């Protein structure tokens, strides 16, 4: 069960370290999208390039 | 900051790529902490044994 | 241990009616608050009520 | 569709209270998870008792 445990803790850095960055990346990409669509939520049709 | 010029001229579709993405987010977390989450109680259990 | 059996799956129960309602109530929510924030994310302040 | 006249002049408000919503979400989705399968390994255990 100690080796069990050993093993345990391997999977738990792995899926912890996992979601960490999964999380990160997800939620900056997130974070894109909210800043496209509140400074640019086709507000570019506003701007028009005109 | 997210791709590098990346079709800023007309960008739409890169939304709804990016709501994908964003329901990726969601799966890809509510699984894994809950393997963790998992484990957690199953080592408490294997420390108790 | 029987009895403890019989409410242990009283309380699984429990616990799938309060997740599922939570997490439909919550889920039309998050539909609710994207339909905002995609077609009116201060789209009504560049309508500004002018 | 979500409320019926609902303070559309100014709703910003509504969609902060659900942002807090959905971090409501996580929360129980995730509590609710980790309790039930606790006590499915309490099942368990009173099984094999």
């Amino acid at each position: 069960l100690r080796q069990r445990h050993t093993e345990l803790e391997r999977e738990v850095s792995r899926f912890e370290d996992q979601t960490q960055q999964q999380r990160q990346q997800y939620a900056q990409a997130k974070e894109s999208l909210t800043t496209l669509n509140r400074l640019i939520p086709q507000v570019t049709l506003l701007l028009d390039e005109t | 900051r997210q791709g590098r010029q990346y079709q800023a001229e007309d960008l739409e579709a890169l939304q709804n790529e990016l709501e994908a993405r964003q329901e990726a987010l969601s799966l890809s977390v509510n699984e894994g902490g809950e393997r963790r989450m998992e484990m957690r109680q199953e080592l408490e259990q294997l420390k108790q044994k």
